[PDB]
């Protein structure tokens, strides 16, 4: 900056979470399943998380086996918090898996004022020709994951997963999924 | 006398082959109860899970061998009088996730054969069970959690005296696995779907009978406050506009005792029912034999002028909607010495020459 | 050897145990089997059953006659 | 689609044919003891028994198919130390009478 | 047993051995290959036994006795040879699979293949001693690397 | 910024090292081996140091002789400190030996508050046809260091090196290592 770069596609949200209500303070977590559409805060911190249907999700869920990079849009809200005030800082991690021996496939490490975005990509890619089959039991495929750490909490309102096939992207192959409920986009007045 | 051991033909990697009989490996017995209804699972379980408790011909063979390039036939050899029928649906798929939906519509995407016992003696199908590659084998499939599932899309129009049975006779042909592989270019030769366009009930009677079925496909089917998807039917909605060549499969549900007759047509919401005129538009007339079943719509370019939406906003009325519908209009009456509905099933089996626009931010919701 | 009818050999193991022993063992599945031709054929099964809803193996002797309704259970222990 | 079911190749009268894999249709297990004489039967069953409780890629179609031209290759695949050495004799007869002699002669 | 999710290391105690070829095959996240064994004889020409190769998922147990219907390489040695070459083709695997695998992953739900060694028959002889037996993956031919692997820590499967 | 570039691939995390506890309050430093995978901090501050064992890492502490490309990551966390008392800043200097005499290769200076990211790289080239042995007496080849300074200890809590090879990168050779410990990345609730 301060003129900046120029941001050009459509990106749809798939995944928000907002951060767990007053006097919770304490340091806190939650994880992003960005391939089966799960949000999965850590312990037992009461985050008030919906998952959308944009198209995006929908292929990415009901779609069995993949191919090619997902472009994400990680952005953070956002507490009316005046600026020589905030300490708030937002650890992200990709993992393959949510298991402790794992290691994360990328750290990045925020701590922008109020607000802040954070574009990256990661290419799905698996054993079945190029394809992955997400937490396949078969050659033990794995998801990705995207943990999410808020470090104060009063001042990280929420999170939110943004996404976008590149044109390489591939899918074959359909699964059964229960029924979607309807959530909408309570969007700011 | 001695030979090496080591040199033996033991590291045979052939796949599964010869005729009908050996290659066989395993059949599976469907109850269809004497009072079934529509919507209605006979059997679902895991594809591997057939194959357990089985000694057929080629049964240790399908297990043991890594690659199979060749791919499954399904037979289900399932009769009924002419009286009756029905509409059964087998459908693999290829996973699943808890507490799902087995509406036909969810289903039917992917590969399957649909079939009504009352015209058709037999019918058989072949898949590949992996979708994106040329091969697969027995230890593929009972990790990966290939489903197969079966159901009843529409009840028996006359029951019969006593509960019934469907064989299916699973074996492996010598035909090459081609993969189908859905991706994101905008022109396409054939963008294959299976979206169940919906099953039309016609009541017995003399009144004015049409429906509509929307060609804004995308963002699912409906549900409760829900809606359910294929995957393919996910994939076009990627797009905003789209067009093409429509390629329908309208099928035959009831028996042929129900007798009706059956124009298709493109045209727009607007058209009231009472609107007496349908055949001032170009149409297709759709009689059914009793034996036949089966017969395939196709609407060229020369019926769109434009592009149309993927998805519509669900509070849209037909008054103000400017995407185009399928009308299934009925030409004369629907009749029988038997009562039952003439059911109907039309299934968008793929578009020709596709040519999806744009990118779509998404909807919401279903129906238009 | 026909696994279906070892399932079917293993699960009347489990049930005239249970028969014969008062017991309430929930058969599980097979793991083993040997068919030995003798005055009819004598099964040796490798199976797993569940005890207080606790999973375990035993092994299990099986003898039928084939020519009659003969199915006998000469033996089932843990292994 | 549907198809004439009464002309499909179901009737395939063929032999049991293919490599030394797929043709295998059973296995057998002899046990030699530590310290056995001669003049001493170590297996002895019907050559149909053998087939009992058994799960090779032929198991089926052997038993199963009508007519077989091809002739049974049996292998015994059993080693010890040059050091020591015995003599085994497998042997196949068309049948028996009660109270049979297994001497190596008969 | 022996997997074929090399990658990784092998044991140890709350450690883990490395060459460099296996971490660098750990780079890639899948993998496939004609694979080259080479199975040596480490016990003297006395104690015999016939050993049986196969490639299989690791769901099988020990006393199931059909191994023979899956394909295989029979193992004999003559008291002078010492040394063989088990290769497997590409028709022995269907997929790619993956370099490492989670340590607590137990055989029940492991997908990759192993490489099963069988005894035929038995292991004999008019000394005592064991019938040990070495073998050793010289080399992947056609290898095909497929992703890039963030990694586990750990080593056995 | 405002809008990011786009970050893309697979950087695995090498190497940790948290800053040392309260009272401490001196300006400190810490030295990372980027090839070699060990971690010196400098005097006698007990730095808290692990060495994680991602693939990169193991080829790196195997592998005799390399060649190409390495793409660095330093993450820099990250106290929960008022933004507008933050006055902690990092040092870092690329160098080629730990010698006095041997000057750096590259310098970066940073005073993000918070958080902080600094993406480089650098080529391993040596004598032997384009390989380098690390720290071999042969040609007084050399490895490379990551002298890292934090000048306010109490809010630089840890410093975190993220590494991925160049598709151009080769090695040869290998070099018998003892065994390496299991330590495993604990990570923030």
């Amino acid at each position: 900056g301060p003129v900046c770069a120029e941001a050009s596609d459509v990106y749809s949200p798939c995944m928000i979470a907002s951060t767990p209500p007053a006097p919770f303070s304490d340091v806190t977590a939650v994880t992003f399943d960005l391939i089966n559409g799960k949000i999965t805060p850590v312990g037992d911190d009461n985050w008030n998380t919906h998952i959308y249907n944009p198209p995006i999700m929908n292929v990415l869920r009901t779609a069995a086996w993949k191919s090619g990079t997902i472009h994400v849009q990680l952005n953070v809200r956002g507490a009316g918090v005046k600026r020589a005030d905030w300490d708030g800082q937002v650890f992200v991690y990709l993992r393959q898996s949510m298991n402790p021996e794992s290691y994360d496939a990328r750290t990045f490490v925020i701590s922008q004022p109020g607000s802040a975005m954070l574009n990256f990509s990661f290419d799905i890619i698996g054993p079945n020709s190029g394809f992955e089959f997400a937490e396949s039991p078969w050659a033990n495929q794995t998801t990705w994951y995207l943990e999410c750490v808020a470090t104060n909490p009063r001042q990280i309102q929420q999170f939110e997963v943004n996404m976008r096939f590149d044109p390489n992207f591939r899918v074959a192959g359909n699964i059964l999924m229960p029924p979607f409920p309807l959530s909408t986009e309570t969007p700011p007045l | 006398m001695e030979q090496n051991l080591f040199a033996l033909s033991l590291d045979d990697t052939s796949s599964v082959r010869g005729s009908l009989l050996d290659t066989k490996f395993a059949q599976t017995r469907v109850l269809l109860s004497k009072a079934m209804a529509g919507g209605d699972v006979l059997l679902d379980e895991y594809l591997y899970d057939v194959v357990n408790g089985q000694d057929f011909r080629a049964t240790v063979a399908f297990l043991r061998t890594h690659v199979i390039t060749g791919k499954i036939k399904v037979t289900a050899t399932t009769n009924i009088s002419d009286n009756s029928g029905c509409c059964l649906m087998l459908a693999i798929n290829s996973g699943v996730r808890g507490k799902y939906s087995t509406d036909v519509y969810t289903i039917c995407s992917q590969d399957s054969m649909t079939w009504n016992p009352g015209c058709k003696k037999n019918f058989s199908f072949t898949f590949n069970p992996n979708p994106c590659g040329d091969s697969w084998s027995a230890e593929m499939i009972s990790r990966s959690r290939v489903r197969m599932t079966v159901i009843c899309v529409s009840g028996w129009t006359l029951s019969p005296t006593t509960d019934v049975i469907a064989k299916l006779d699973w074996s492996i042909v010598n035909e090459k696995c081609e993969p189908t592989i859905y991706h994101l270019a905008d022109c396409q030769n054939w963008l294959p779907l299976n979206r169940w366009m919906g099953k039309l009930t016609f009541p017995q009677g003399v009144t004015s009978e049409v429906r509509r079925m929307p060609l804004s496909i995308g963002g699912g089917a409906g549900a409760t406050q829900a809606f359910l998807a294929n995957m393919p039917n996910s994939w076009i909605s990627m797009w905003r506009y789209f067009r093409g060549e429509l390629h329908f499969e309208v099928t035959k549900m009831s028996s042929p005792y129900i007798k009706a007759t059956v124009t298709f047509l493109i045209a727009f919401g607007n058209l009231s029912d009472a609107f007496g005129f349908y055949e001032s538009f170009p149409h297709r007339i759709v009689q059914f034999a009793e034996v036949e079943e089966k017969c395939t719509l196709v609407f060229s370019q020369q019926e769109f002028v434009t592009a149309w939406s993927t998805q519509v906003n669900p509070r849209t009325t037909l008054e103000a909607d400017g995407c185009p519908y399928l009308y299934a209009i009925i030409h004369d009456s629907t009749t029988g010495t038997i009562s039952g509905d003439f059911n109907l099933g039309v299934k968008l089996v793929g578009i020709k020459d596709f040519c999806g626009i744009g990118s779509n931010p998404g909807i919401d919701g279903s129906r238009l | 050897e026909n696994s279906l009818e070892i399932e079917e050999l293993a699960r009347f193991a489990v049930d005239e145990h249970n028969k014969k022993e008062n017991a309430l063992l929930e058969f599980v599945r097979v793991v083993k089997a040997k068919e030995q031709v003798v005055a009819g054929t004598m099964y040796y099964l490798t199976l797993e059953a569940k005890d207080g809803g606790k999973k375990k193996l035993y092994e299990a002797k099986v003898w039928v006659k084939p020519w009659e309704n003969f199915k006998e259970l000469q033996e089932f222990k843990p292994v």
